[PDB]
RNA sequence: GCGGGGUGGAGCAGCCUGGUAGCUCGUCGGGCUCAUAACCCGAAGGUCGUCGGUUCAAAUCCGGCCCCCGCAACCA
RNA sequence: GGGCGACACACGUGCUACAAUGCCCACUACAAAGCGAUGCCACCCGGCAACGGGGAGCUAAUCGCAAAAAGGUGGGCCCAGUUCGGAUUGGGGUCUGCAACCCGACCCCAUGAAGCCGGAAUCGCUAGUAAUCGCGGAUCAGCCAUGCCGCGGUGAAUAC
RNA sequence: CGCCUCCUAAAAGGUAACGGAGGCGCCCAAAGGUCCCCUCAGGCGGGACGGAAAUCCGCCGGAGAGCGCAAGGGUAGAAGG
């Protein structure tokens, strides 16, 4: 997962936000 | 014999409009359809699995109508070929089941069809008979997903009694044939 | 023909999707189609599903006018 | 084959199994679950064909799907590839098109290793 | 890509020339150096000489091309392959 | 004149009994070593001297030509 | 302006993985060290989102970065090259900057590759260590950081 | 070194040489008897995987195919399937 930017531990790893990580 | 739509409609729209466009001076000079030949070069089944009664009881349900054997003309070494092995079927359809068939064939199989883009105008004799191929059976209705084992389509020769193109793209078009350009 | 190895031949029903039915005769009695000649983009007309593109592209940038002149 | 043009997976739920065509993502699956209404949550082979014709219709009518869009891509890199932009050049030669190095891995774009 | 909200960037000195020779009729030849720029749709039909470090490379434009840049039509490095 | 032969780079199998090209070394890429060798792990390369014929198919069977090894060439 | 970013190939250090002691969504906890006046930016609104327009506080134990994350509760997936994995590309956008063609990051739609635990060989660690989890900082317009310097959470096996 | 085919052989038959060329020392329980039906090679055009060549459709094609095996003779008005 940790490098699938469409999920919530992928924008956890790049540090970004996004649909797939909301802030 | 039976009434069907194809078959009607041939003589009710099909004849008349041709009639027009050619200018026939007897009912006999004008086209007509004499058979539809389907085909299955087969071959997979040369050696391996020569069980082919899957696609025979295929091919039967689609034409009503219990397709022949082709076997081996000549034996060939870089295809694996016995003389005489079993490697198609070929059905040949007239009259009821020709009309039946193409029926079901221009009302559905081409629709279901992966990408349908039109027939191929130019897969046409030059003698005004008609060629085309199928890359799947299950293009068919009376073929579910289920009773297939493995993907298996066609050949399909359509004879008419025309002399050219002309007359027998006309024929196959009032017919209901879609073609491309 | 001959008996005992040819499938027999009933009137059927073949239904499409758009509610198209079709009269007809097949080894099977009843037929449901995914979609039929009545339906179909290529077949009617020129109804050109998704897309009646034109492209777009690419003179069609057009964003914009405002580069001087 | 069902939808659209393809047979998507029986005994999946409805959501998923629209992911195994071309041209329909997560996304787009729970985006034509929304404009009809169908449950998410469902096993295909317990659509009704009502459901699977509505199903249809807006999924085949909204997006471009397999075929043509596969041709459209096609035609896109074969204009790309004719035009003789750099990004041409890169489809053309078969190389990476996206400022990656290639001087080490690159291998996706390349193939196998051709070892000297 | 350059930010929708600002500009479609062209280099102002090579957009005048296009334009110059719009009213006179085009076309000589035109040495640029900007790669920078955008192909620009009244730049279609003109030959223009991009500089790719090295020459100055004869591009005709149509169009097709128009969206791109202008170096991406001029390369950068010479490649032929190995062995 | 009689018998045997030509197959990756070297040297030998496979030919008799038609369908399937193998063995050791060598070459190349990796490993151990400071390094080289040895050793270990992977991998490339013969379209079978040619031209013809038989066959469904020829390294294999048959013919031609070519080159090589061996033996013979005696009464005179 | 281009090159240092090339690419038949070979090697070193790494990141993310091949999955169920796992992946995903919702709700819900507990750190530390740092950093910040054209700097961090609470909060409100437009946006699927990156971001954009408002606008309060803080020369900072006051205000902000800020959510720590693995964890806990519940629900879904059901052994599949898959709801594993996230490379490759197509299309569309945000931002920084004079300028992102060569050659930036980020967001979104679609595409969904290799890979089923790794040949000969070979590395690290003796306890709050290894393994795993997130957070910050320097450089710095932005950033190719998965690198480096630190910081805490959880937390072993074994030494005849 | 026996047997078969062709040429030499001089248009009956026969005809030699260490003259020119090839084959045989088998085979088939159907590849035999008969009744019934069927017509080839090849060329052009057309047809999913399908190729120079598999199987399918059409038109042209008196025999150039086939007849187990060498050659000659014969042969589709069959001796071929
Ligand atoms: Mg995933
Ligand atoms: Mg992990
Ligand atoms: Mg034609
Ligand atoms: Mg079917
Ligand atoms: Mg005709
Ligand atoms: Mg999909
Ligand atoms: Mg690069
Ligand atoms: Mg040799
Ligand atoms: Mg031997
Ligand atoms: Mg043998
Ligand atoms: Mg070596
Ligand atoms: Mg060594
Ligand atoms: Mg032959
Ligand atoms: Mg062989
Ligand atoms: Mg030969
Ligand atoms: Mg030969
Ligand atoms: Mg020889
Ligand atoms: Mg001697
Ligand atoms: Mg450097
Ligand atoms: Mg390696
Ligand atoms: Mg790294
Ligand atoms: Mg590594
Ligand atoms: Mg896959
Ligand atoms: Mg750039
Ligand atoms: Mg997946
Ligand atoms: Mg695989
Ligand atoms: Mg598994
Ligand atoms: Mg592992
Ligand atoms: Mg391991
Ligand atoms: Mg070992
Ligand atoms: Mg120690
Ligand atoms: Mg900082
Ligand atoms: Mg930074
Ligand atoms: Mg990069
Ligand atoms: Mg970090
Ligand atoms: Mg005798
Ligand atoms: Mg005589
Ligand atoms: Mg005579
Ligand atoms: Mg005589
Ligand atoms: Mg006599
Ligand atoms: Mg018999
Ligand atoms: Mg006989
Ligand atoms: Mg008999
Ligand atoms: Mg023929
Ligand atoms: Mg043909
Ligand atoms: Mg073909
Ligand atoms: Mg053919
Ligand atoms: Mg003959
Ligand atoms: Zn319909």
């Amino acid at each position: 997962g940790k490098g699938d930017r469409r999920t919530r531990r992928g924008k956890i790893w790049r540090g970004t936000y996004g649909k797939y990580r909301p802030r | 014999p039976l009434d069907v739509a194809l078959k009607r409609k041939y003589y009710e729209e099909v004849r008349p409009e041709l009639i027009r466009r050619f200018g026939y001076q007897n009912v006999w000079e004008v086209p007509r359809l004499e058979k539809v030949v389907i085909n299955q070069g087969l071959g997979e089944a040369k050696e391996d699995a020569r069980i082919l009664e899957k696609a025979a009881q295929e091919l039967a349900l689609i034409t009503g109508q219990k397709p022949a054997v082709t076997r081996a003309k000549k034996s060939i070494s870089n295809f694996k070929l016995r003389k005489g092995m079993p490697i198609g079927l070929r059905v040949t359809l007239r009259r009821d089941r020709m009309w039946i068939f193409l029926e079901k064939l221009l009302n559905v199989a081409l629709p279901r069809i992966r990408d349908f883009r039109g027939l191929n105008p130019n897969s046409f004799d030059g003698r005004g008979n008609y060629n085309l191929g199928l890359r799947e059976q299950l293009i068919f209705p009376e073929i579910t997903y289920d009773m297939v084992d493995a993907l298996r389509g066609m050949d399909i020769a359509v004879v008419t009694t025309a002399e050219t193109d002309e007359e027998a793209r006309a024929l196959l078009e009032l017919l209901g044939f879609p073609f491309r350009k | 023909m001959k008996e005992g190895i040819h499938p027999k031949l009933v009137p059927a029903r073949i239904i499409c999707g758009c509610g198209n039915v079709i009269e007809t005769y097949s080894t099977k009695p009843e037929i449901y189609v995914e979609v039929c000649s009545k339906c179909h983009p290529f077949y009617t007309g020129q109804q050109r599903f998704v897309d009646t593109e034109g492209r777009v592209e690419r003179f069609q940038r057009r964003y914009g006018d405002s580069y001087r002149k | 084959a069902r939808i659209a043009g393809v047979e998507i997976p029986r005994n999946k739920r409805v959501d998923v199994a629209l992911t195994y065509i071309y041209g329909i993502g997560k996304a787009r699956a729970k985006e034509a679950l929304e404009k009809t209404g169908i449950n998410p949550a469902t096993r295909v082979k317990d659509l009704t064909e009502a459901e699977v014709v509505r199903l249809r219709e807006y999924v085949e009518n909204t997006w471009k799907l397999e075929g043509e869009l596969r041709a459209e891509v096609a035609a896109n890199i074969k204009r790309l590839m004719d035009i003789g932009c750099y990004r041409g050049l890169r489809h053309r030669r078969g190389l990476p098109v996206r400022g990656q190095r290639t001087r080490t891995n690159a291998r996706t774009r390349k193939g196998p290793r051709k070892t000297v | 890509p350059r930010s929708l909200k600002k500009g479609v960037f062209v280099d102002d000195h090579l957009l005048e020339k296009v334009l110059e020779l719009n009213a006179k009729g085009e076309k000589r030849l035109i040495k640029t150096w900007s790669r920078r720029s955008t192909i620009v749709p009244e730049m279609v039909g003109h030959t223009i000489a991009v500089y790719n470090g090295k020459q100055h490379v004869p591009v005709y434009i149509t169009e097709n091309m128009v969206g791109h840049k202008l170096g991406e039509f001029a390369p950068t490095r010479t490649y032929r392959g190995h062995g």
